RNA sequence: AUGGAGAGUUUGAUCCUGGCUCAGGAUGAACGCUGGCGGCGUGCCUAAUACAUGCAAGUCGAGCGAACGGACUGAUGUUAGCGGCGGACGGGUGAGUAACACGUGGAUAACCUACCUAUAAGACUGGGAUAACUUCGGGAAACCGGAGCUAAUACCGGAUAAUAUUUUGACGCAUGGUUCAAAAGUGAAAGACGGCUGUCACUUAUAGAUGGAUCCGCGCUGCAUUAGCUAGUUGGUAAGGUAACGGCUUACCAAGGCAACGAUGCAUAGCCGACCUGAGAGGGUGAUCGGCCACACUGGAACUGAGACACGGUCCAGACUCCUACGGGAGGCAGCAGUAGGGAAUCUUCCGCAAUGGGCGAAAGCCUGACGGAGCAACGCCGCGUGAGUGAUGAAGGUCUUCGGAUCGUAAAACUCUGUUAUUAGGGAAGAACAUAUGUGUAAGUAACUGUGCACAUCUUGACGGUACCUAAUCAGAAAGCCACGGCUAACUACGUGCCAGCAGCCGCGGUAAUACGUAGGUGGCAAGCGUUAUCCGGAAUUAUUGGGCGUAAAGCGCGCGUAGGCGGUUUUUUAAGUCUGAUGUGAAAGCCCACGGCUCAACCGUGGAGGGUCAUUGGAAACUGGAA
């Protein structure tokens, strides 16, 4: 561009998507409208528990669960870790980062918070996880 | 009215001064008209008073007045006496 | 200390003494574990130069943080910049009670300026990274002085260096001019250091 | 003290007392560095009505005066 | 000079283009697992949601009366009241606000200011009332209604009094100015002292200091799939009234103003010093601290005052909450603690005015949820530790094995040594400097004195806090975990499982011989922390001013005529807007940076510089760009 050109139109940047786009809301109860926060986990109560199968050349049964979140967005979650306990109406901590086989999966349920426990008999990232110190 | 006055730095159990014609409205450690002086009550052997001898006599000439401590530093300086002279 | 930790298995890992030399790296002079005894590989860009933030840093006992602190105030006076890194480690406190002779190894010089023993200019310094500078006085204290360990200790020295004096009865120093690279540890190339900070 | 003035130009006179002044200037650009022309029309008072549209004219600044007025006509310069 | 690194991933292989991903630094963070100590900080970012309970503003009997109450006449109170001042400060919060809000440079011959300080002139003479009090009544509170009284530095009538308003004469536009000489009007206080005067109340005139108000220049969010906006609107003319200019109104008139340099609409937002990231250019942000602004259940308003259209004032309208003998009464944490709700998420219904500051009072004192401390929380920064020395890199154990061995490993026993801490057992700072009183001088004022101001040296007292801190004694005891180990990117083996269970930032791994899954040895990185997630900047030259392109990878409009706008041959003279060079005034402090000092070091604190502007004013130069001839 010509400099009378990059100052009749200037030149503008791009826009950054997030991932994670449920977690940047928030809901006013009251007045009764959506808000923005940018928190790193919310928490949810799950509405559902199955398992998935995964795509291209993967192949597993691989446990995920329907949760709806705080504000009143609804999603779905991987289960890390090997074993579980939920059931429904769970109250569970859900936090950020997608699993890639999974189609359209893209949120995680942080293991050792609320309702959930830990996994039973892990011993080496433990805190991952959350399971605590043997002995 | 208009004030001389001292303001409070340094840190917790371990105060500064610096010594401030303010006013008498505003807070403490806020807004001012001059910084004159400093002192400093914590030092070795007396406090380090320090202090401009000549805005300080603009200033108690023209009204301000001093608190009840800062007669007791500029008065080590007897610039309490060269105001009290020129009659 | 803060390591404290094993000082021959690192040292058979770096390859330098790291103490009163050789002894560490003599029956067995390469890395430690299962797959010690069998051929090294060969080492990176980064794999080699964090192998001299490693050497120089588990000489002088700091850990990192404390180490990278000063990495940058000895990077903000005039000179080349490696070489005030060089310089300011040699000048702590517990490594001029080392190169005084006034103890034997660097991770006891480090238990007297920790213990309480060392008085630098007439007054106690316990503060193992304190930063002494050309003029002062390092001495010991007064109900310390027939401590075993440092009559033993002072003996054997054999060895000052020039920058610092030593008054050997008595027991007193003095650091009387900064040193020159001439002199610091010697198996140590500190530019590897300068460029393992510029990543 | 003193009172700023500047230099000007009527583009218009259909009010009465009051003519329109346009004052010429420049910008450079904070980013690309050149300069840019622009204009900005200053409501100006004159009484006995004297200037005319088009017409090189100069200006000081004063007590308000009406909603918009702020300036007075000092001295004519020149017109066709 | 002090400053600039990349790597993986499209092919059978290659060179490009182009996305994607990682490695770095940040944060009022949260979450998972672990946790020894000290110092400096920070800590509801969400519903400006609702608030239970205690406190955040009082003070003066040297203004005054009291049925006052009472030492002893009643000291002292002020239980109560009238009067005076402060309550507009300080404390909180950003809902709203795209605005002269804010920042920066100017003007106001268009302005207001209690107190403080000076300099003069004064304070004159009278009056009428009234609180509290008392006595009758009512009213569920809340309170009210009569009388009968009584003070005040309360209120008022005149006396006199400027530069007060008028009418005369002697520049920056509407002028300003001070010399008049007439006229109209406009003040006041006593209190507590000493022998008439000192103190501190009043009143008027000027100034100064201080705190405001207004106007302008310039900067300062996006959105045309938002192109027309206004009607006191835009000028004029009078009249009001404002502290002050003005459509600021009200009439009477005219038909204007504004806008593609973006009128209007719409969405969003306090702003700034500053902060984070980047070699920089730039990009992101406006916690804690200061300056400004706005707001106090919500919407209207006025009183009182120098100043408010008023967080702990008033009245009205609305919604809520409580009480009641149903007629009516009361309220409002975006003060400080604290409660409920909501959220991933955020502290004591804490002590003291000791210091520093404010309010009132002659002062003593009093009031202060300002402030100073102390609690809570690895929430961050910074420092110290959890030993050190020698000692077989062999015991016996784990793990591997090529079964010989190898490794953990100087690691451990083993002997010594020390006390950071830890414990007990004794001492024990600064932060303070006074005010006030007491003397003694001095100076002014005095008939003189009291007093006043200054100078001195005396007397007092620290919440924290017996908190630092020190000195002994005692003992290595009581103080490390968390994440890796395929490649990017330091660190590998065994076994279990067998496209299962799982893992995964990206590439991808797993289908009975996975350094990718789990666990166990060994390694490696960091460390009272270590991982994970959210967000920002860099890498990204991936918006390219630095610093990119359009034949074929994305990209020259099918082509003309042309309007703005941008850009333009040669020479001379002049001008000086841009350009260059000075001098000043400013761009607060705190920052940032550099120097230095004080902390045992360090974080931290304190001083002095340096830097920072499309800045203003005033001089000079004249090549270039522009203006003229």
């Amino acid at each position: 561009p010509t400099i009378n050109q990059l100052v009749r139109k200037p030149r503008q940047s791009k826009i950054k998507k997030s991932d994670s786009p449920a977690l940047n809301k928030g809901f006013n109860s009251k007045k009764k409208k959506f808000t923005d926060l940018n928190s790193p986990q919310k928490r949810g109560v799950c509405t559902r528990v199955g398992t998935m199968t995964p795509k291209k050349p993967n192949s597993a049964l691989r446990k995920y669960a329907r949760v709806r979140l705080s504000n009143n967005i609804e999603i779905n979650a991987y289960i890390p870790g090997i074993g579980h306990n939920l059931q429904e109406h769970s109250v569970v901590l859900v936090r950020g980062g997608r699993v890639k086989d999974l189609p359209g999966v893209r949120y995680h349920i942080v293991r050792g918070a609320l309702d959930t426990s830990g996994v039973d008999g892990r011993r080496q990232g433990r805190s991952l996880y959350g399971t605590k110190k043997p002995k | 009215a208009v004030k001389i006055r001292l303001t409070r730095l340094g840190s917790k159990r371990n105060p500064f001064y610096r010594i401030v014609v303010a006013d008498a409205r505003s807070p403490r450690d806020g807004r001012i008209i001059e910084q004159i002086g400093t002192y400093n009550p914590t030092s070795a052997n007396a406090p380090e008073i320090k202090v401009d001898e000549a805005l300080a006599l603009k200033w108690l000439n023209d009204g301000a007045k001093p608190t009840d401590t800062v007669h007791n530093i500029l008065s080590k300086e007897g610039i309490m006496k060269k105001f009290d002279e020129q009659k | 200390a803060r390591f404290r930790g094993s000082n021959w298995k690192k040292s058979r890992r770096l390859g330098i003494s790291l103490s009163g030399t050789g002894k560490e790296l003599e029956k067995r002079p390469y890395a430690p574990g299962q797959h010690g005894p069998n051929q090294r590989k060969k080492l990176s860009e980064y794999g080699l130069q964090l192998r001299e933030k490693q050497k120089l840093r588990y000489l002088y006992g700091m850990t990192e943080r404390q180490f990278r602190n000063t990495f940058d105030i000895a990077g903000k006076k005039f000179g080349v910049h490696g070489e005030n890194f060089m310089i300011l480690l040699a000048s702590r406190l517990d490594a001029v009670v080392y190169s005084l002779g006034l103890a034997r190894t660097r991770r006891q010089a480090r238990q007297l300026v920790n213990h309480g023993h060392i008085l630098v200019d007439g007054k106690r310094v316990d503060i193992p990274s304190y930063s002494v500078k050309p003029g002062q006085t390092i001495s010991v204290r007064e109900k310390s002085q027939k401590l075993n360990i440092i009559v033993e200790s002072v003996e054997i020295n054999n060895f000052v260096p020039e920058y610092l004096n030593f008054d050997a009865d008595s027991l007193t120093g003095t650091f009387v001019r900064l040193p020159e690279r001439s002199e610091l540890p010697a198996e140590i190339n500190e530019q590897l250091i300068v460029e393992y900070y510029s990543r | 003290n003193d009172r700023k003035v500047y230099v000007g130009k009527v583009v218009s006179d259909k009010m009465d007392k009051t003519i329109t002044v346009l004052v010429e200037t420049y910008k450079t650009h904070k980013l690309y560095g050149k300069r840019v022309k622009y204009s900005k029309k200053y409501k100006t008072h004159d009484e006995n009505n004297s200037a005319k549209l088009g017409d090189i004219v100069k200006i000081q600044e004063t007590r308000p005066l009406s909603a918009t007025k702020r300036f007075r006509l000092v001295e004519i310069v020149e017109e066709s």
